[PDB]
């Protein structure tokens, strides 16, 4: 619930408060206050843990020191309890990889693409620094990070305990994200923008009618109904 | 000056024509008014013959291609979301009194 | 056991002063990941110079740019001029000077109290300096051995102050006899 | 040329969230030391001579 | 050992910080004042901790915008397009649910 | 009194219920035991709430 720095500075403040209470309580010959250095440390510790006092400073200055230590203790313990309540109430799990930049800057999580496909070619030819860095890694990674089929990549993600991320088209990713056991997730935005097309041999007689049909099915909303 | 100013000079040199840049009067890209059916913006300037060519971030769309001609794309793009960043807040010094 | 107490307090004063001075002068306070002299590479940033390493031109480094709501302006000013770490160094120096002068002009047994007060105040200034440093850094990372040299100087300064006050109490106890 | 060559651009509680309470604590320790020394100087000057 | 003005102030301060007492009132009137101040302290410090927990818990379950699906499922963040353009037309004609 | 077995059980119970002390250990070993018990109590009661 508290940052490492808060704990470290709590310990420094404990030592400082104990030493200043010992100094102020017993330094003037006219006071000669049962606060020796050991008893000062005990008083400060027991004040921090909101525990018994058994001795309280009687001087004005020892009382100033005690009062500010008491205020500090109240605020710090209240804030520890509050932040622990916050942690327990709303749990949140962190996804190691947020974007492709994330994959490129690390090596604990392996990542690859379909062994043969437009995704692999996107990386092999990218002139974008992050993607070129990812290609440099993927093409030389051993064992191979490439897979023969999409299903193989999905299974490698599912069986690698989070040590394998898979680069694939958003369409396939969105579909698998809606499939049991619901253990995969699409993270970040898309790395590029492109489209699927109906392909015919160069110069095919079917080229014009099939291009027009795709546009008709597009314009009448058939393609959205079929994706849904 | 700008990307399209640089591109206009080059299109004109490679096509061999002299040209005059004019800013579209209504400051719009181009839509067909549902009602008056009139085309506004840069598309309108071409449809009604006020301009001979449009060199701008004009999106190739089916409805526009039905009334004007477009070259192959000179830029690829898509609709995106623009948000104000999150701007991490710096807590006040005496914020324990909040 | 007087006599060995004086040696222990003098050694402690010198150790605290040396550690705090090395901490301020050295620049390994924070192992961040940022830009070296004007690609993101690691850096051994310090109180004054954010210095580079594991880079194209590692070892070449510059002066941290402290500045890019008066509260932020005041904190940035206090963290730009390391007034609190430097004040800790000055107070440890004056405490050591008082301890040294406790041999000459002896029998005052009122300057060794001043030595204790100086060491305690040096510790308090040191902790304020650490707090402002960490708070300003919040405007992955780690802390270097310069940071821990400052912290260890704080601990040794507080112990030496407790010894000095103990010796002052013992001296007035002997005088009252 | 026109986009990039001329481009102009935790869960735990942090020490910043509570730094004020540390400042108050150390200020109070300093004030306590000042008050103690003022009283000691007063008494040390109040001895009949 | 008895409640003068300075000792009265110290007792009150220590009772507020829940930091125990080196001495407590012994008379009926002193005990009424002490009991009532103890009740006040209990309610105020419990309420401070509870409201700090509310602040942190509420600030922890906030979430930003990461997609068009996100914009569609919420209403606190408004969103729009150029009043005349290919973006506005993309949405006016989309047959995609989101 | 000093910590016999019954008084030590009473000290520990009162420490856990955060109900302060009537006695507290005075020796270094007693104080180490009391310190770790106080830390344990603080973490457990805070975690319960
Ligand atoms: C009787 C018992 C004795 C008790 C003794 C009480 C003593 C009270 C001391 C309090 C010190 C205040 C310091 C300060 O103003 O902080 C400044 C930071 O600037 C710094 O970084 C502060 C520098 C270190 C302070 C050293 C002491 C900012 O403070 P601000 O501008 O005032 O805050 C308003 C705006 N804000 C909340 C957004 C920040
Ligand atoms: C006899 C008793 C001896 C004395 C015992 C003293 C101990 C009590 C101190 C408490 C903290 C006091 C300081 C409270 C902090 C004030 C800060 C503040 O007011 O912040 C303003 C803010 O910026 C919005 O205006
Ligand atoms: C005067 C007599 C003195 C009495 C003494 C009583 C002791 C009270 C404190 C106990 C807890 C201290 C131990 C804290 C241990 C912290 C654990 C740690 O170091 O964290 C591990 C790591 O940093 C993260 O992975
Ligand atoms: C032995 C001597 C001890 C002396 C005694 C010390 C005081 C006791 C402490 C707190 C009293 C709290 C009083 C609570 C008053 C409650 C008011 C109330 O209940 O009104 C709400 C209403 O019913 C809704 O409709
Ligand atoms: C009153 C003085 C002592 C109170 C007990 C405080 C415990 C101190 C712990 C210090 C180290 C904490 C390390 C946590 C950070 C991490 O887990 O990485
Ligand atoms: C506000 C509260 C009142 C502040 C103090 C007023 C001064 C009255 C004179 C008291 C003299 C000190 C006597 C004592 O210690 O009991």
């Amino acid at each position: 619930p508290l940052a490492y720095e808060i704990w470290m500075c709590i310990v420094f403040a404990y030592i400082g408060v104990s030493v200043v209470l010992f100094l102020v309580s017993r330094f003037s010959p006219y006071e000669w206050n049962e606060f020796g250095i050991f008893n000062s440390l005990w008083f400060s510790l027991g004040a921090f843990m909101r525990q018994g006092c058994d001795i309280s400073p009687r001087s004005l200055s020892g009382r100033i020191v005690g009062g500010v230590w008491w205020f500090f203790t109240l605020i710090i313990i209240s804030s520890y309890t509050a932040n622990l309540a916050a942690f327990l109430t709303v749990e949140r799990m962190v996804s190691p990889i947020e974007s492709a930049e994330d994959l490129s800057k690390q090596t604990e999580i392996a990542y690859g693409t379909l062994d043969s496909g437009s995704t692999k070619e996107f990386f092999r030819r990218s002139k974008i620094a992050v993607f070129d860095k990812m290609w440099t890694y993927m093409r030389s990674a051993e064992p191979s990070v490439f897979v023969r089929t999409t299903a193989e990549g999905v299974a490698r993600v599912r069986k690698s305990k989070g040590k394998y991320a898979y680069l694939l088209e958003s369409t396939m990713n969105e579909y698998i994200e809606q499939r049991k056991p619901c253990d995969t997730m699409k993270v970040g935005g898309n790395l590029d923008s492109k489209g699927y097309g109906i392909a015919t041999p160069k110069g095919s007689s079917l080229r014009t009618p099939v291009n027009l049909a795709v546009l008709k099915l597009s314009e009448q909303g058939v393609l959205d109904k079929l994706k849904n | 000056e700008g990307y399209c100013v640089d591109l206009a000079a080059e299109i004109a040199k490679h096509c061999g024509f002299k040209y005059k840049l004019t800013i579209v009067g209504d400051g719009k890209y181009g839509a067909r008014d549902a009602d008056t059916k009139i085309w506004n913006g840069m598309v309108g300037e071409l449809v009604y013959g006020k301009a001979d060519i449009a060199i701008a971030p004009l999106t190739i769309t089916l409805v526009r291609e039905e009334v004007i001609d477009f070259s192959k794309p000179f830029m690829s793009l898509g609709i995106s979301i623009m948000i104000k960043k999150p701007q991490k807040s710096k807590p006040g010094v005496f914020s324990f009194l909040d | 056991d007087r006599g060995v107490q004086m040696l222990l307090t003098t050694v402690g004063a010198f150790a605290a002063f040396s550690l705090m001075t090395i901490a301020v002068g050295t620049d390994y306070w924070l192992y961040s990941r940022g830009v070296c002299k004007t690609e993101e590479v690691m850096t051994h940033s310090g109180l004054w110079r954010t210095c580079c390493l594991e880079g194209n031109f590692k070892g070449l480094c510059k002066q941290i740019d402290h500045f890019p709501d008066t509260a932020e302006y005041f904190l940035r000013a206090v963290r730009a001029s390391s007034i609190f770490p430097i004040l800790s160094v000055i107070l440890l120096f004056m405490g050591g000077l008082c301890i040294a002068a406790s041999e000459f002009y002896k029998t005052r047994h009122n300057i060794i109290l001043s030595a204790g007060i100086f060491f305690v105040s040096a510790g308090l200034s040191n902790i304020i300096g650490i707090i402002v440093y960490i708070s300003a850094n919040a405007g992955s990372y780690s802390y270097g051995w310069s940071f821990y040299f400052g912290a260890l100087s704080f601990i040794i300064a507080e112990m030496v102050g407790v010894l000095a006050v103990h010796m002052f109490i013992d001296r007035h106890k002997q005088l009252r006899a | 040329k026109w986009w990039y060559d001329k481009g102009e651009c935790t869960s735990a509680l942090s020490l910043s969230n509570v730094a004020g309470v540390f400042y108050i604590l150390v200020g109070g320790l300093g004030l306590a030391m000042l008050v103690a020394l003022i009283e000691f100087c007063y008494k040390s000057r109040a001895e009949a001579k």
